[PDB]
RNA sequence: UCCUUGUUUUGCGCAAGGUGAGAUUUUGGGCAACAGCAGGUCUGUGAUGCUCCUCAAUGUUCUGGGCGACACGCGCACUACAAUGUCAGUGAGAACAAGAAAAACGACUCUUGUCGGACCUACUUGAUCAAAAGAGUGGGAAAACCCCGGAAUCACGUAGACCCACUUGGGACCGAGUAUUGCAAUUAUUGGUCGCGCAACGAGGAAUGUCUCGUAGGCGCAGCUCAUCAAACUGUGCCGAUUACGUCC
RNA sequence: ACUCAACACGGGGAACUUUACCAGAUCCGGACAGGGUGAGGAUUGACAGAUUGAGUGUUCUUUCUCGAUCCCCUGAAUGGUGG
């Protein structure tokens, strides 16, 4: 229906926002959910799945419980799982979090960003970009670019390949902005718009 | 107020707590099934008072509040009741 | 009317197709499944 | 304005300094520095070691 | 692509015609590099530095009332209605359109785990006597909603009426009545009656705007906002040209 | 906001609400008791009377209903459509 799709949008929004704030620096990619008929799997994409669960088991049932108490869900209609994402490099948001941590620790912008770039471009990524605007001086609102490999912004097709993350760091004097992109070496449309090949 | 009594119970054997931020009353719970009737404002006040003592941990999304009860919070709560317990979060599972 | 994802009630409320996402603008607050292609 | 002189030096706070123990003198003084900066360190200044450093606070 | 076997020194290509639904960035949109601006936004935010308001708080209030809308007839920006004979002005009848909107309240009733009321439209009473407007039955979560789609531009000589006038062309002021909406109306209401029209204005100085095709122009409908009102904004459809297809002043 | 990248623009067709602003009253949100008042407290709730636009229970009197959270002093604080 009209309303179904909208309400699904709402549910995803609320869920995604709750996690992406309050559970962070675990290499959080995001979440994905699907129905199994009167139950919803709701897998949680993280690099480190141990913090998601908890070693006391409190975390996973807290996050189930918060959802239940809001939406009037009950057990056996709701569930939460963990999923191991290998290569934190290929997750925009995950790299974003680790970078944010470096900056809040009061480490150098250059050194920090170079860490992200090294990590990403090792796993075979086409390109990456780290655009950190904000304070680093005063008195500017200076913007620093770091650009690596190659990246496309052409078409609407680019949006599917390239996942993006924007986050904030909060420091003395005020806000510092952070952004990470990362063009994946593996398509999510299974499509390219360049290089006609010849099979010999 | 005698109102606050009901909410002092609401902490216990309900795990994580949830509220909506509103200036106008509405029942915070749903999951616990206790069905206390309390205005939201009062609930919020108590949540905040013992957040300031480090007992409770706050987390927030959009306009909603979700309050988790720490190890410390559990300990305190058990003493304030008198009633010893095997720790609120870990009992449920 | 009034809004449920702010309490501002000003800076304009969408109530089209039973949703509010214009007291927090939808360009910033996406993942409702909408896209622009045309 | 012929007179408004001394405006700033009226208003400012006076701690009126703070007590301190006597310092080494003669060779003893020169000793004191040569130990601090050039020994118990991996570096000699240079600007590589900074002789005075201060804590943070406020930034603009 | 072919062809003109033209133009093409060979190339990159160009023009006309042809096949053809369609002749070149196929057509219309959408996205878009680098360098930036002391552009706008701290009344979008749980996005924020500091330092102001922090209780005769100014913060804050389902609190009450008022403002943002005022009127020397003052300037500017944008909009809409006209001065009519190329809907032309009051009357009647015919044929005929397309996206899109809609529903669900812990409120009642229902049971061993729970159903119908805030959306529309149909039909009939609303004329043994108006409009506005009352109410009952009936269906829909939409390719179901009664033909899913209709009345404006248009057509019409039915031998309609007016007829070259500031009128019977236009409305804007102004008074009286009533019903509808709402937590509350103080022309809020306005799809309504019926006064004033013989109040303006006759295509309107200088100046200046933007479009080469199903476009311009003309016309209507829905969505949007939401106690209630659209000359606004957004989208769909209908009627549908003149000139140019060149140059760089 | 003010040549253009102002001026049917701030999805801004605002009457009470929205509200910055004005005319007045109110709340604790001032939480946090570490320095004080438990019973009978500065209190929660309250008919009448009064207060005042507001029989409104804020307030004050009467008398009743009282948890001792509300209340007292500092520090601390949070909230804001303020720049």
């Amino acid at each position: 229906k009209k309303r179904m799709i909208i309400r699904d949008g709402v549910f995803y929004a609320e869920l995604f926002e709750f996690l992406k704030r309050e559970l962070a620096d675990d290499g959080f990619a995001g979440v994905e959910h699907r129905v199994t008929s009167t139950r919803t799997e709701i897998v949680i994409r993280a690099t480190k799945t141990r913090e998601v669960l908890g070693e006391k088991g409190r975390r996973i049932r807290e996050l189930t419980a918060c959802l239940q108490q809001r939406f009037h869900y009950k057990e056996g209609k709701l569930q939460l799982f963990a999923e191991r994402v290998e290569v934190r490099g290929l997750s925009a948001m995950a790299q974003a979090e680790s970078l944010r941590f470096k900056l809040l620790s009061n480490l150098q912008v250059r050194r920090a960003a170079m860490g992200i770039i090294r990590h990403v471009m090792e796993s075979g990524a086409k390109g990456c970009e780290v655009t950190v605007g904000g304070k680093i001086k005063g008195q500017r609102a200076k913007s620093m670019t770091f650009r690596d490999g190659y990246m496309i912004k052409s078409g609407t097709a680019h949006k599917n390949f390239v996942d993006v993350a924007t986050r904030h760091c909060h420091l003395r004097a005020g806000t510092l902005g952070v952004k990470v992109k990362i063009m994946l070496p593996k398509s999510m449309q299974n499509e390219e718009e360049i290089l006609p090949d010849v099979i010999t | 107020k005698r109102s606050r009594d009901d909410v002092y119970r609401f902490f216990f054997t309900e795990g994580v707590i949830s509220c909506k931020k509103d200036p106008l009353g509405t029942w915070t719970g749903s999951l616990g099934g206790k069905t206390f009737t309390v205005p939201s404002i009062q609930v919020m006040q108590l949540m905040r008072s013992m957040k300031s003592r480090g007992l409770i941990k706050e987390q927030f999304a959009w306009r909603h509040f979700y309050w988790f009860l720490n190890d410390e919070g559990v300990e305190y709560l058990r003493k304030y009741l008198f009633l010893p317990h095997d720790a609120v979060p870990n009992t449920h599972k | 009317r009034h809004c449920v994802i702010c309490s501002n009630q000003k800076a304009v409320i969408r109530k089209y197709e039973l949703n509010v996402c214009r007291q927090c603008f939808r360009e910033n607050a996406a993942n409702i499944g909408f896209s622009k292609l045309r | 304005s012929l007179a408004r002189a001394g405006k700033v030096k009226n208003q400012t706070p006076k701690v009126a300094k703070q007590e301190k123990k006597k310092q080494p003198r003669g060779r003893a003084f020169k000793r004191l520095k040569y130990t601090q900066r050039y020994l118990a360190k991996t570096l000699k200044p240079g600007e590589k070691l900074h002789m005075n450093k201060q804590p943070p606070g406020k930034a603009g």
